[PDB]
RNA sequence: AUGUUUUUUUUUUUUUUUGAUUUGGUGAGAGG
RNA sequence: CCCGCAGAAGAAGCACCGGCUAACUCCGGCCAGCAGCCCGGUAAUACGGAGGGUGCAAGCGUUAAUCGGAAUUACUGGGCGUAAAGCGCACGCAGGCGGUUUGUUAAGUCAGAUGUGAAAUCCCCGGGCUCAACCUGGGAACUGCAUCUGAUACUGGCAAG
């Protein structure tokens, strides 16, 4: 298990938090737990909606969610109905006032969680893996990726040897903590087993 | 216009400290139904990437060959490596008589009519070469009328 | 090589043996079953394969394989063998559904290669 | 219609080397006309000048 | 010695048309002509080069409706004969009576054809001719009998074939019902997508 | 001083290029 | 052989589908079994059944046997430093081959003719059985052998250099 996790490294330096608060030890497992349940709810809720961050934020007894999503219209559905609807529930799933924000995601393709879950969705469809793959990396590329990683992993087109396979382009430094690494997973469900799918993307260099 | 046709394709291994890596060989022939012939021989890990190679090195380094109509002007012998190769013209319905590599170079060679037997070696890559140079060797009436100072007529 | 050389002593031909010699050049021939066993396979093959020591009708003793799932044959049953190898020694095999060699039971593809009548429905 | 005021044999096919009906979808026998399709083969322009 | 199954399967199998359908109806609305016959249809790899040229054979063996033995003895035949020898294959194809009958127009099918052929229905020189690989020879007329000329099928045969496109080596007449076979058809007469050459080097193996 | 001393199938096919993003008369009204 | 009668009527199987090799899926544990050469230990396109396909078809498979592929006895048409293959080295009879010029011969060689090379078979153009197989007219061929008449470059003989 060789690898430090890239988001998790750089959490201090070039990558931000996802939850946002602070809370003393008494309450803070609570609120780890609410953002948890809330964070499911919403995964389970916007499937077909491409999600890519929930940003949990909540001040002064009231909850700030921050949903990070290439295509609003379909998660806001008509304006203010289904984003409404989504904010009492949060609000029961926290015990608080809910506030919900939107946040329009410009370019998924260079999101990489938003990548893998779409290359997820293809591997389920039964298309060849391998084009998916490089369909994931041709497309960042275009779209004006520093470079992109993506790799495949397990029962790769049904077969009993599970193996890893994985196509590099362009320039991935994970050494390199100044890097803008957008790294994240996911996991096809097909009819042979699991399929893990970790895909990098290198935005660029900080300079601070 | 050029039709381009890949006559095998080979995975070969290389060992190293972990185990074995394996890789892919494509070797192509591309011709424009006339003369000119061309066969690439492309590598890659994976084996789409290497017929691609293996086009593309086709594409270049072509060769002409002179063509008494769909046939060849005379029998012609080409040899390379294992590989000897010999070559006959034949009447026009006749069609391409020859075996596995050899076929497909004659085939994008645009020639039609051939009796042709790969003696010794078949190892593809080193028959299609054998072949080209068959091919290329061959001289024409009008080729070999120059060479001696004469007319056509002369040589018949 | 060499005219001269050839002339003086020509080109032998390969003679080839047949390597079902206890046929002499017939398609099938007749015997009986001296005995009847099961055999272990050479690597890397595992399996209690059947076959039958044959006394043949022109004298030879051999052994036959005996194809298909299950047979009838005990010791002195008159048998049809019609040569073909099993990849040690065995050269031949039992014609099923010929002379006391029963066709073999509940079989419906490839029916002729084991002597099986065709079924009614 | 076969053959009608819009014809197949008197002037040419609709689409660009291909019979209408059935028969060279790629580009080598540009010209035959088969009894099944009773149609010319050449370029979408052509019938503007026949 | 005759097809008696799925005629549109075989065609199928092909990816052409073969022709084995009057032809009233189109292929695409009666099948899908596309799509290959069986459970593993929509699947189709690349084929190997001896299974190109088999495939090639079995069309051209399937449009006519000609066995295995007697296509290997038609071939060898052509081989025997001078010129270019796929070229003399289809023409003795041609030659066929059944196949000379279905081009006149008096079978909606080539095995409607036959089947009329069979019948005792075709006169060849005004001689009852029953054969269907009978190879009708140049200047030789082919007739409906009078017993057969009241049909109603063999008018419809004719209206099919008035809307297909008429053969050049023949000459046909409708109220009379017989055609002259005037000449034995040119490689340019005959269908193009036909690679009598892959045949050729099929039975060369 | 010494090594044929625990072998078993944990198996060879790409994309291909070759072509384009599609709307006719009639009549009425306004601007200059 | 022809005419009439009735009615789709009486008339389709065999092998194969891992690669070679045309044709793929599902269901049943190195067993049972397969196999021409190179699977099976619980997701077997390789075993057995099914459905689906492929190839042949009144046949289809298997076995035996011959040639082929096999340029794998290589006359056409292979080789021998290391893959099998140069005698350990010589001398040398028989045998094989033999520098150069002229003359002659005409054995080999070549040309033409004559005789023969049975018929059938094979092949070409025809004809006859409705077609075909089959039958059949005429030709070509039977690559050879013998004899006669020439040619004399080359090989041989003889004679001189
Ligand atoms: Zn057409």
């Amino acid at each position: 298990g060789q690898k430090v996790h890239p988001n998790g490294i750089r959490l201090g330096i070039v990558k931000p938090w996802n939850s946002t608060w602070f809370a003393n030890t008494k309450e803070f497992a609570d609120n780890l737990d609410s953002d948890f349940k809330v964070r499911q709810y919403l995964t389970k809720e916007l499937a077909k909606a491409s999600v890519s961050r929930i940003v949990i934020e909540r001040p002064a007894k009231s909850i700030r969610v921050t949903i990070h999503t290439a295509r609003p219209g379909i998660v806001i559905g008509k304006k203010g109905e289904d984003v409404e609807k989504l904010r009492k529930v949060v609000a029961d799933i926290a015990g608080v006032p809910a506030q919900i924000n939107i946040a329009e995601v410009r370019k998924p393709e260079l999101d990489a969680k938003l990548v893998a879950d779409s290359i997820t969705s293809q591997l389920e469809r039964r298309v060849m893996f391998r084009r998916a793959m490089k369909r994931a990396v041709q497309n960042a590329m275009r779209l004006g990726a520093k470079g992109i990683k993506v790799e495949v992993s397990g029962r790769l087109g049904g077969a009993e040897i599970a193996r890893t396979e994985w196509y590099r382009e362009g320039r991935v430094p994970l050494h390199t903590l100044r890097a803008d690494i957008d790294y994240n997973t996911s996991e096809a469900h097909t009819t042979y087993g699991v399929i893990g799918v970790k895909v990098w993307i290198f935005k660029g260099e900080i300079l601070g | 216009e050029l039709q381009e046709k890949l006559i095998a394709v080979n995975r070969v291994s290389k060992t190293v400290k972990g185990g074995r890596i394996f890789s892919f060989t494509a070797l192509t022939v591309v011709g424009d139904g006339n003369g000119r012939v061309g066969f690439g021989y492309g590598k890659a890990r994976e084996v789409p990437a290497a017929i691609q190679k293996a086009m593309e090195k086709a594409r270049r380094n072509m060769i002409n060959v002179a063509l008494n109509n769909g046939t060849l002007q005379h029998p012609v012998k080409g040899v390379h490596t294992g590989s000897r190769v010999f070559m006959q013209p034949a009447s026009e319905g006749t069609g391409i008589i020859a075996g596995g590599a050899m076929r497909a170079v004659l085939e994008v060679a645009g020639v039609h009519n051939v009796l042709a037997k790969a003696y010794g070696s078949t190892n593809p890559i080193n028959v299609v070469r054998a072949t080209i140079d068959g091919l290329e060797n061959m001289n024409s009436p009008e080729m070999v009328a120059a060479k001696r100072g004469k007319s056509v007529e002369e040589i018949l | 090589a060499t005219v001269n050389q050839l002339v003086r002593k020509p080109r032998a031909r390969k003679v080839a043996k047949s390597n079902v010699p206890a046929l002499e050049a017939c398609p099938q021939k007749r015997g009986v079953c001296t005995r009847v066993y099961t055999t272990t396979p050479k690597k890397p093959n595992s399996a209690l394969r059947k076959v039958c020591r044959v006394r043949l009708t022109n004298g030879f003793e051999v052994t036959s394989y005996i194809g298909g799932e299950g047979h009838n044959l005990q010791e002195h049953s008159v048998i049809l063998i019609r040569g073909g190898r099993v990849k040690p020694g065995v050269r031949y095999h039992t014609v099923r559904g010929a002379l006391d060699c029963s066709g073999v039971k509940d079989r419906k593809q490839a029916r002729s290669k084991y002597g099986v009548k065709r079924p009614k429905a | 219609e076969r053959d009608g005021l819009f014809c197949a044999r008197i002037f040419g096919p609709v689409k660009d080397y291909e019979c209408l009906c059935g028969k060279y979808k790629r580009l080598k026998h540009r010209g035959v006309i088969c009894e099944k399709c009773g149609v010319e083969v050449t370029q979408t322009k052509v019938r503007r000048e026949r | 010695a005759r097809y008696l199954g799925p005629k549109l399967k075989l065609s199928r199998r092909e990816g052409t048309d073969l022709f084995l359908k009057s032809g009233v109806r189109a292929i695409d609305t009666k099948c899908k002509i596309e799509q290959a016959p069986g459970q593993h249809g929509a699947r189709k790899p690349r084929l190997s080069d001896y299974g190109v040229q088999l495939r090639e054979k079995q069309k051209v063996r399937r449009i006519y409706g000609v066995l295995e033995r007697q296509f290997r003895n038609y071939y060898k035949e052509a081989a025997r004969l001078k010129g270019n020898t796929g070229e003399n294959l289809l023409a003795l194809l041609e030659g066929r009576l059944d196949n000379v009958v279905y081009r006149m127009g008096f079978g909606a099918t080539r095995a409607e054809a036959r089947q009329l052929v069979s019948h005792k229905a075709i006169m060849v020189n005004g001689r009852v001719v029953n054969i269907a690989s009978y190879q009708v020879s140049p200047n030789d007329v082919v007739s409906i009998r009078e017993k057969a000329k009241k049909q109603s099928r063999v008018k419809a045969a004719l209206e099919l074939a008035e809307q297909r496109e008429k053969p050049t080596w023949l000459e046909v007449d409708a109220g009379k019902m017989e055609g002259t076979f005037k000449r034995k058809p040119e490689r340019s007469d005959l269908s193009a997508d036909i690679n009598e050459h892959l045949i050729v080097e099929l039975y060369s193996k």
